């Protein structure tokens, strides 16, 4: 009820996840999501991602790998309880299975 | 300030004896503490990498049924795409105060929206009610990892408190009080010798 | 004996004697050879000279007063420091840190085996404690500045912009009194207190 | 005298005396006269007067034992605030009550210059009760301390201005019938917490 569910993948991912059972636009109507393709350059994907940090009701962020690549300044400049980044990957793109800051920040790990 | 400045007397003594008692007790309290929040650490710890392996398992399955469907139909993409009206899933914000710190956790509420009718690319209903039921238990399973992550970033930065506490406390504290009371006990040792001499000479004096 | 101020002997000469140079041990050991308590002496003559200052050093008068204030909130945000580590103290605090620690490595230090600073003259002392009172005043008047500022200043940032004035702010205490001027001291000083003016304007 | 404990004189004393009272460690309060040391304070006539209580006052046989519980509790646990669940907090507001209230007499103002028994036994119960309902959990019995203390402020000042009914003026029966008011309404409080 309280957070929406924010979303930034390629266009599968989206239309996958918005099936799914999230996605939302505001009174404002703002997308609370963004579909990234091989045009999107960096500045934007952090545009948005300051501005879904900024808004109150996004709660969990779901982001592409290479994404989180793109912005991974931006992801571990910023440490806060609220906003829940994911990593997952997309079809063609390989499994994500290291480089996930959650894991980093707790080095003792394998 | 190697010593604490107080002038030596018995009630500095047995005031100094109090406080070594409050803050042996107090720091054993505190490790304790300390090792409870590391005891819920590693549990929780059990698995974020298996559930990680089940989100790429679930992840693939949902990719492979979206292949399917798109074979069925095409170009529903970009109708889905246009019409987003209301969210039919959204989170509640859940606390957990498992120990003296409270915890962030979350919910996957059902808000209950209804779904969309996609009726137009060759109406592979099968495939898209699928495609959304795939999604729905990776995005359950998804909320699950994001609240267990995100109370262990809470937990870890209390455990780090703590333990830079029981250093602080341990490292500093009683060393100081130690060697204030063996500086105490020297005093009045020296004061009682003087005093015995004191009468040693009186009475030497008395046997004329 | 032992180094304690417990003995009859000090407890009866402090009952008389006007000021007092407590010398702290630890200093000693760590060669800071002037090892002057300045916590815990303390001088009744601060009245009746007033006035050979009003006639000759009337800017020196405020300038100890300072000195002894930021010295002294120092020494209550040290504890703090032992206790509780950094990053969580405003950058006043820190700047008043750096500001003590400069006091202490400069001006407080003086090795009397030295040709060059085997003496010091009265107008050596002034003039570095002008020049290090003005670099207080003028990074307290930029933080303080751009504290509202979405653009505020961090001690790093000041730290790497005029490294190399901090350098020749340690630096100035290597000039002797023979074969150097009093008016080359002073031109030298002057000098460096408007390369620290320019580099506050050019933030 | 400055060695309190270690006065020879003090220990003699303490050798002989049946019945003791002391002041505790010298607090911030200079003016705290009325103090009590738990260490060394004593007595050696309960055996003798029970007996005489018992067809008097009965009500007051198990609330003597539970403030010094209470106190005791407070003495263990302060060094560790010092140095936090909200029954402590509980346990704590309450000693620190009872020392500024029931402790810390005046007695050169009428209003505390004299005190029958009675009031005791009135004031006591209700300061008492106020725990004995409170600590059954964190919440009213089995929230936190702070949500107790912003539902009942008023109940705290009113505890706390207990101490000025002046016996002289005001009798027995009046301070008596106000304390009961007050625990009426503390019962009320109870009820909506």
């Amino acid at each position: 009820r309280g957070k929406l569910i924010a979303v930034i993948g390629d266009e599968d991912t989206v239309t996958g996840f918005l099936l799914g059972g999230i996605g939302e636009l505001n009174k404002n109507r703002h997308p609370n999501f963004l579909v990234v393709e091989k045009d999107t350059t960096i500045n934007e994907i952090e545009d948005t991602f300051r501005q879904f940090l900024n808004r109150d009701d996004i709660g969990i962020i779901l982001i592409n790998q290479y994404i989180a690549e793109m912005v991974r300044h931006a992801l571990d400049a910023h440490q806060r309880s609220i906003p829940a980044v994911l990593e997952i990957p997309s079809k063609e793109h390989p499994y994500d299975a290291a480089k996930d800051s959650i894991l980093r920040r707790a080095k003792g790990m394998f | 300030k190697d010593r604490i400045e107080i002038f030596p007397s018995r009630m500095a003594q047995t005031i100094m004896k109090a406080r070594l008692k409050g803050a042996q007790t107090g720091r054993n309290l505190l490790k304790k503490k300390s090792d409870a929040l590391t005891l819920r650490f590693r549990q929780i710890l059990k698995k974020i990498i298996e559930t990680k392996m089940l989100m790429g398992e679930v992840m693939r399955e949902a990719a492979f049924s979206l292949a399917e469907a798109k074979f069925t139909a095409g170009d529903f993409s970009t109708t889905v795409i246009q019409n987003v009206n209301k969210a039919q899933v959204k989170i509640r914000a859940k606390k957990d105060n498992v120990a003296g710190v409270t915890l962030p956790v979350f919910e996957h509420y059902h808000e209950g929206t209804d779904s969309y009718e996609l009726t137009g690319l060759a109406r592979g209903g099968e495939q898209l009610a699928k495609l959304k039921r795939n999604y729905a238990k990776a995005v359950e399973l998804l909320v699950e990892l994001a609240s267990l992550q995100t109370s262990f970033v809470t937990l870890d930065e209390a455990i780090k408190i703590t333990n830079r506490r029981v250093n602080a406390i341990e490292h500093v504290i009683i060393p100081r009080i130690e060697r204030t009371l063996a500086y105490i006990i020297t005093e009045l040792d020296e004061r009682e010798r003087e005093e015995f001499y004191r009468l040693k000479k009186i009475q030497e004096k008395k046997k004329i | 004996p032992g180094g304690d101020f417990s003995d009859p002997v000090t407890s009866a000469t402090l009952g008389i004697v006007q000021v007092f140079w407590g010398l702290d041990k630890k200093l000693a050991q760590r060669k800071h050879f002037p090892s002057v308590n300045w916590l815990i002496s303390y001088s009744k003559y601060m009245r009746a000279l007033d006035e050979y200052y009003d006639k000759h050093f009337t800017e020196f008068v405020p300038l100890r007063t300072k000195a002894k204030e930021i010295l002294q909130e120092e020494e209550d945000l040290a504890e703090i420091v032992q206790l509780v580590g950094k990053a969580s103290l405003a950058e006043t605090d820190k700047i008043t840190l750096e500001v003590a620690k400069l006091i202490k490595d400069d001006f407080l230090q003086q090795n009397g085996y030295t040709p060059y600073d085997r003496f010091c003259p009265f107008y050596k002392t002034v003039g570095m404690l002008s020049n290090m009172i003005s670099f207080y005043d003028m990074a307290r008047r930029a933080v303080e500045t751009t504290a509202q500022s979405d653009n505020k200043i961090t001690w790093s940032i000041i730290r790497e912009h005029m490294g190399e004035i901090l350098y020749k702010l340690s630096s100035m205490k290597f000039k002797d009194p023979v074969k150097d001027g009093e008016a080359k001291i002073k031109a030298d000083y002057a000098q460096l207190l408007e390369d620290m003016q320019n580099a506050f304007r050019s933030l």
